[PDB]
């Protein structure tokens, strides 16, 4: 289960 | 895919334990703080010594850079923090309010505010321009190990030996969330992820945890290292691949795959507890610092 | 010297 730690939204 | 961090330089100068290393947001400099009461500036790429910054009466536990890379704040056992002009080495202000050792510190993204945490169990919000304490938060019931502002300065995350992480509204000073771990080990480190959506917390049970603080759920756990006695800095390495970088009480720098939670590298070099690690803003550069029996800072470089 | 360089009790 991949976590996106960098993408701002 | 695994990183290939390899020792490039060793920086020697400090006469007592190194407590904190931080890279300037512009990538040019590395700042270090030590029990020797000094701040030292080194070249981020070559490790070349630049200057010594002095004034604190007792040892320093933390140092942090302003967004424009012009100022530093340091957290001291002398119960104060100090704002410094980097270029001159002059103390701009002495922040006084805490009734015990100041442990941690950070500027907000705008750099108009400073957040500090202390052994006196509180969190303070200070005005950079005046040196005045704007807010005193009755944050915890044990020493405050870490303080970090999020991406827009709207929130503060704090951690403590009391076993909790707390999320505060910068403007109101109101506590918005209290994190409960389904256990209470002392929380020795905390920081927001670059996008402010997650918090990385270190506990004194050899565990790092990536929480979705909004939903209060643990999404990833990183273990395999030693951490039961010290407040070791942990990082998000995002320049190449996505890693979790941390120091360890076994003298090694541990690197984990952010997604798989697998240990991808263990950096050998240091001869005492690796208390602090920092990741370079644009380049695949790690800076690590060790305790009393070592006193050196190391620069490690990877291709990814 | 520095609180952070000192072991927990």
């Amino acid at each position: 289960e991949e976590v996106d730690v960098t993408s701002v939204y | 895919v695994k990183p290939n961090y390899a020792l490039k330089f060793t920086l020697a100068g400090h006469t007592k334990a190194v407590s904190s290393v931080k890279f300037s947001p512009n990538g040019e400099w590395l700042a270090s703080s030590s029990a020797d009461k000094l701040i030292k500036i080194w070249g981020a790429y070559d490790g070349k010594f630049e200057k010594t910054i002095s004034g604190h009466k007792l040892g320093i536990s933390d140092v942090a850079w302003s967004s424009d890379s012009n100022l530093l704040v340091s957290a001291s056992d002398d119960k104060t923090l100090k704002i410094w002009d980097v270029s001159s080495g002059k103390c701009l202000k002495t922040l006084k309010g805490h009734s015990n050792y100041v442990f941690c510190c950070n500027f907000n993204p705008q750099s108009n505010l400073i957040v500090s945490g202390s052994f006196d169990e509180s969190v303070r919000i200070w005005d950079v321009k005046t040196g005045k304490c704007l807010k005193t938060l009755p944050a915890h019931s044990d020493p405050v190990s870490a303080v970090h502002f999020n991406r827009d300065g709207s929130l503060i995350v704090s951690s403590s030996y009391d076993g909790l992480c707390r999320i505060w509204d910068t403007a109101s000073g109101q506590c918005l969330k209290t994190l409960i771990d389904d256990d209470n080990p002392p929380v020795s480190f905390v920081k927001f992820s670059p996008n402010g959506k997650y918090i990385l917390a270190a506990t004194l049970d050899n565990t790092l945890k990536l929480w979705d603080y909004s939903k209060g759920k643990c999404l990833k756990t990183y273990t395999g290292h030693k951490n039961e006695k010290y407040c070791i800095f942990a990082n998000f390495s995002v320049t190449g691949g996505k890693w979790i970088v941390s120091g360890s009480e076994d003298n090694l720098v541990y690197i984990w795959n952010l997604q798989t939670k697998e240990i991808v590298q263990k950096l050998q070099g240091h001869t005492d507890v690796v208390i602090s690690t920092a990741c370079h803003p644009t380049e695949n550069i790690i800076a690590s610092a060790a305790l009393e029996n070592d006193k050196t800072i190391k620069l490690w470089k990877s291709d990814c | 010297g520095a609180a952070r360089a000192e072991v927990h009790l």
